[PDB]
């Protein structure tokens, strides 16, 4: 009911990002949505004196046919002054179950600071560049802007005070337009509790982090090793020796002495078996000196393993993985590589939000033009992370398979 | 007098930390001074400007051709940024055919849009007095001045706000704003069309804006931005390729510009050889000889451009189709149409700069470019016709290390067909000879060696001059491919060569890579295995090539 002064970082102008082309159905969807929002005072039309711009597009959330407006506030978010903070709940990832709730509509009940509104300008584009577009700016807290949860944090505490006082065993975290509610109850009790919380918030996505663990390096167990098997084993062990100090391969490389056929079976010597067993014992221990630094970026790498399988690693320093995983879920994307990759990016970003409270920087195994052409067609999350593109095939792919 | 509705002014500011312009007035001739006095007196009588006192410290120079020309370059440098009047040039192939298209001159409205009151003082200018014996006449603008930075955007936005209710209450017509001209198309009867034109003239008169009653100057065919727009078709303005005994740099730039421009409706235009002659050229005036490939390409272009070709307008009730053909040397051409033999438009795509490539990646990139262009022009993705078999594409994207996707498409049997030229094995080949390859080079003398040892005792080492480590690794793999049967296992330690081959190129800048590719095409089965170097892996002979 009262505006809080908001400004940009010193020396930084507002965002001026080009609006990318949109299909006719997404444009019409945005026209209906923005007309309804304008009737409700959430946005207002602006004139040519506003030069700023932030891209917009339209998505369709899970289990819903209604279109939803999504603003790409990434540039404005990095250009908006830092707000202050709350330490991340380290126990949210330790909980048995977590549920994600979209509490974005609440932001629309708080007006936005006057002099800042012009920085939230966006454009509904016209087909074939016939008009300069329909230009709007926000009057209330916009969804997707980092200032919205920071400004609404007091009101959110006031609304969640009775529920948090009633259930001290439930962890509640907020990131952007999402509310993560973790507990240890049964699935039915968790769903009834989620309906209880949503009806509690009404007056004024199953996720199980306990079923997720870090993936160790594993070596084959065979009774007959071919030359090729041993060569791949030595390659994988040499790669792992960058992560684990005492990895040893010389006894196994002794067996490769001579110019032998790749498919020829080689019996393991006793020294080779002992070396392989020592390597197994070394690989069962965690990596030495692995810590998280809140001042550094998180980096997520993804490898396509084929047959709908994808591997990923999250680290800050090379060979110091903070998280590893293997997303192989099949959900209406069996014939579309890009949709699978986009879903993997969304799941990895969610996991990163739960663990560290921020989004990682992705390295995507895809050409820039393909990704940038198609990723908005399968995006369903409120937030958007950063990404770069890998054009050279990494050799370590099969070592994560 | 009928009351005139006021036009809401746009608030304008200067760039932060900057002040208004203060440019000294050039001395003018007595004749030019008299002309500017007459013109400015008439404009003041009309209300475009007003006289101001000496307390205004700002000034902008004024010139005569008479006609008044105020040079607002300094004020433009000091004026805030505005939203663009256009985010792109419309393309004729996106226009929807109308039974009638009328043109209205709203130029007189340009001087009827008021300027922000607090900003008018920055537009001050001074007419020099005769013999400079009296103070010059001080004026300032009350409306959007011609040449000022914000005039086109404020004018277009004001006109848009004015037209919005008329366009909303008449959805059966189309109104487009372009500069000081309005274009009104409709499928109504000619009488109803002219009627709604009169209604538009009345609605504009509600703001005091005057539309010329006498017949206009623009009429089919419309000449606009290098285009001809006809009632039922569109094309580019006539493209004529000049006959030249010798070609300079600007002649080749004019020629490649004409061919690029013509390629949007004339199918099959190629510009690779002619653009290749402009490689690394710094002089606009230098003369460059024509290669024979440039002559053959130019002749093919002259044969394509011999007679006019037209594109059709867009019909949203029909499907959108885009067909692609490979032309060679990284060139691709495409046609976008809704009915067979009636193209909406055409185009081309050249491969990007790179050391290695293949036809499938290039076809993919062309598909993405056409997808984006089609979303721009028509707001939807076309159905594609591609010269590649369904099984080829499936093998490719199922086995490719990157994620890749092409939207809905169908195979069209138009050679040359895009195909996979080799596929490496997933497992070692039983019964096939195993070649352990290695190469090495001296960083100083550039002397190297490349070779192999096999499980059958076959061996080879070749000495090389003027080479590098990477070159010797590739050369070693090439030697293994040359001397092996139709099925071969190959063991290397070169992460470089594996990074190249796993990218699956079919053409390269390196002749060595191309030779390796030809050998791979000749083979039946090739398994390529990698091992770490200097790890005592027998067979992997680093010492044999370091002698
Ligand atoms: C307004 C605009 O942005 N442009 C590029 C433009 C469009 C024109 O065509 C037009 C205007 C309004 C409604 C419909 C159409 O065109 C539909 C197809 N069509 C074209 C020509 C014709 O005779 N009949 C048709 O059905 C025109 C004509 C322009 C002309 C000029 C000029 N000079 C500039 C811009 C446009």
């Amino acid at each position: 009911i009262e505006t809080v002064p908001v400004k940009l970082k010193p020396g930084m102008d507002g965002p001026k990002v080009k609006q990318w082309p949109l299909t006719e159905e997404k444009i019409k969807a945005l026209v209906e949505i923005c007309t309804e929002m304008e009737k409700e005072g959430k946005i207002s039309k602006i004139g040519p004196e506003n030069p700023y711009n932030t891209p917009v597009f339209a998505i369709k959330k899970k289990d819903s046919t209604k279109w939803r407006k999504l603003v790409d506030f990434r540039e404005l978010n990095k250009r908006t002054q830092d707000f202050w903070g709350i330490p991340h709940p380290a126990g949210l990832k330790k909980k048995k179950s977590v549920t994600v709730l979209d509490v974005g509509d609440a932001y629309f009940s708080v007006p936005l600071d006057e002099d800042f509104r012009k920085y939230t300008a966006f454009t509904i584009p016209s087909i074939n560049n016939e008009t300069p577009g329909i230009r709007y700016q926000y009057n209330v807290l916009p969804q997707g802007w980092k200032g919205s949860p920071a400004i609404f944090q007091s009101s959110m505490t006031k609304i969640l005070e009775p529920f948090k006082k009633q259930n001290p065993d439930i962890v509640i975290y907020q990131y952007m337009d999402d509310l993560y509610v973790g507990s240890d109850l049964e699935i039915g009790q968790h769903r009834t509790k989620i309906e209880e919380l949503r009806q509690h918030l009404l007056r004024w996505y199953e996720l199980h982090p306990d079923k997720w663990t870090v993936q160790p390096i594993v070596l084959p167990e065979k009774d007959s090793w071919t030359v090729n098997d041993i060569q791949k084993l030595v390659g994988k062990l040499n790669w792992a020796s960058q992560i684990y100090p005492g990895i040893k391969v010389r006894q196994l490389s002794k067996l490769l002495r001579g110019t032998k056929a790749l498919t020829e079976v080689i019996p393991l010597t006793e020294e080779a078996e002992l070396e392989l067993a020592e390597n197994r014992e070394i690989l069962k221990e965690p990596v030495h000196g692995v810590y998280y630094d809140p001042s550094k970026d998180l980096i997520a790498e993804i490898q396509k393993q084929g047959q709908g399988q994808w591997t990923y690693q999250i680290y800050q320093e090379p060979f110091k993985n903070l998280k590893t995983g293997k997303y192989a879920r099949m959900r209406g994307a069996h014939t579309n590589d890009v949709k699978q990759l986009t879903e993997a990016v969304q799941k990895i970003t969610t996991e990163s939000i739960v663990i560290w409270g921020k989004t990682p920087k992705f390295k995507l195994p895809i050409q820039k033009e393909t990704w940038e052409t198609w990723w908005t067609e399968y995006w369903q999350a409120t937030w958007i992370p950063e990404w770069e593109f890998v054009n050279t095939p990494p050799l370590v792919k099969l070592w994560y398979q | 007098m009928v009351p005139i509705s006021p036009i809401e002014t746009v608030p304008v500011k200067l760039k932060p930390g900057m002040d208004g312009p203060k440019v000294k007035q050039w001395p003018l001739t007595e004749e030019k001074i008299k002309a500017l006095v007459e013109i400015c007196t008439e404009m003041e009588k009309e209300g475009k400007i007003s006289k101001i006192g000496p307390e205004n410290p700002y000034n902008t120079p004024v010139f005569a051709i008479w006609r008044k020309l105020v040079d607002f370059r300094e004020l433009n440098k000091r004026t805030q940024d505005f939203w663009e009047v256009q985010l792109g040039i419309p393309h004729p192939a996106g226009l929807k055919k109308n039974k009638s298209v009328t043109v209205l001159d709203v130029g007189d409205a340009y001087f009827s849009v008021p300027l922000d009151e607090d900003f008018r003082k920055y537009t001050a200018f001074t007419i020099p007095s005769i013999n400079n014996e009296t103070p010059g006449i001080r004026y300032q603008y009350n409306v959007l001045p011609q040449g000022w930075k914000g005039s086109p955007a404020i004018f277009q936005s004001s006109m848009t706000k004015i037209l919005e209710p008329f366009a909303a209450q008449n959805p059966d017509i189309v109104i487009c704003q372009y500069m000081d001209d309005l274009y009104v198309g409709s499928d109504l009867e000619i009488g109803q069309h002219r009627t709604k034109i009169e209604e538009l003239r009345q609605h504009l008169l509600r703001w005091g804006l005057t539309t010329p009653d006498k017949k206009h100057q623009k009429e089919p065919p419309f000449l606009w931005m290098g285009y001809e727009l006809h009632p039922d078709k569109w094309t580019v303005q006539p493209i004529v390729l000049p006959e030249k005994d010798s070609w300079t740099v600007n002649d080749i730039q004019k020629l490649v510009g004409k061919l690029n421009w013509a390629s949007q409706i004339y199918p099959g235009i190629k510009v690779r050889q002619l653009s290749k002659l402009l490689r690394g050229t710094k002089a606009l005036t230098e003369v460059i000889p024509l290669t024979e490939e440039a002559e053959l390409e130019l002749a093919e272009n002259r044969e394509i451009l011999k007679e006019p070709v037209h594109g059709v307008y867009y019909d949203p009730s029909k499907d959108l189709i885009a067909e692609i053909q490979k032309q060679g040397q990284g060139q691709w051409t495409y046609q976008i149409y809704q009915e067979p033999f009636k193209n909406l438009k055409t185009g081309k795509y050249a491969r990007m700069r790179g050391a290695h490539t293949n036809d499938v990646k290039q076809l993919t990139e062309a598909v993405q470019k056409i997808t984006t262009e089609s979303i721009v022009i028509w707001g939807k993705t076309p159905k594609f016709k591609l010269p590649i078999q369904k099984e080829t594409w499936e093998t490719w994207w199922t086995e490719y290390w990157q994620a890749t996707w092409i939207p809905e498409w169908e195979f069209v049997n138009t050679p040359p067909l895009v195909k996979l030229w080799y596929q490496l094995e997933k497992e070692p080949i039983v019964g096939a000879e195993t070649f352990y390859v290695d190469g090495a080079a001296n960083r100083e003398t550039k002397l190297g060696k490349a070779g192999y040892v096999t499980n059958k005792g076959r061996q080879k080492v070749v000495p090389l001059t003027n080479t590098t480590n990477q070159k010797t690794e590739l050369q070693a793999i090439y030697l293994a491919l040359q001397d092996s049967g139709l099925e071969v296992n190959i063991v290397t330690d070169s992460q470089y060569a594996l990074g190249i081959i796993q990218a699956q190129p079919d053409k390269s800048e390196s002749e060595l890579v191309n030779q390796i590719i030809e050998q791979l095409i000749k083979k039946e089965k090739v398994y390529l295995a990698w091992v770490p170097a200097h790890k005592g892996i027998g067979g992997n002979e680093q010492v044999d090539k370091l002698v």
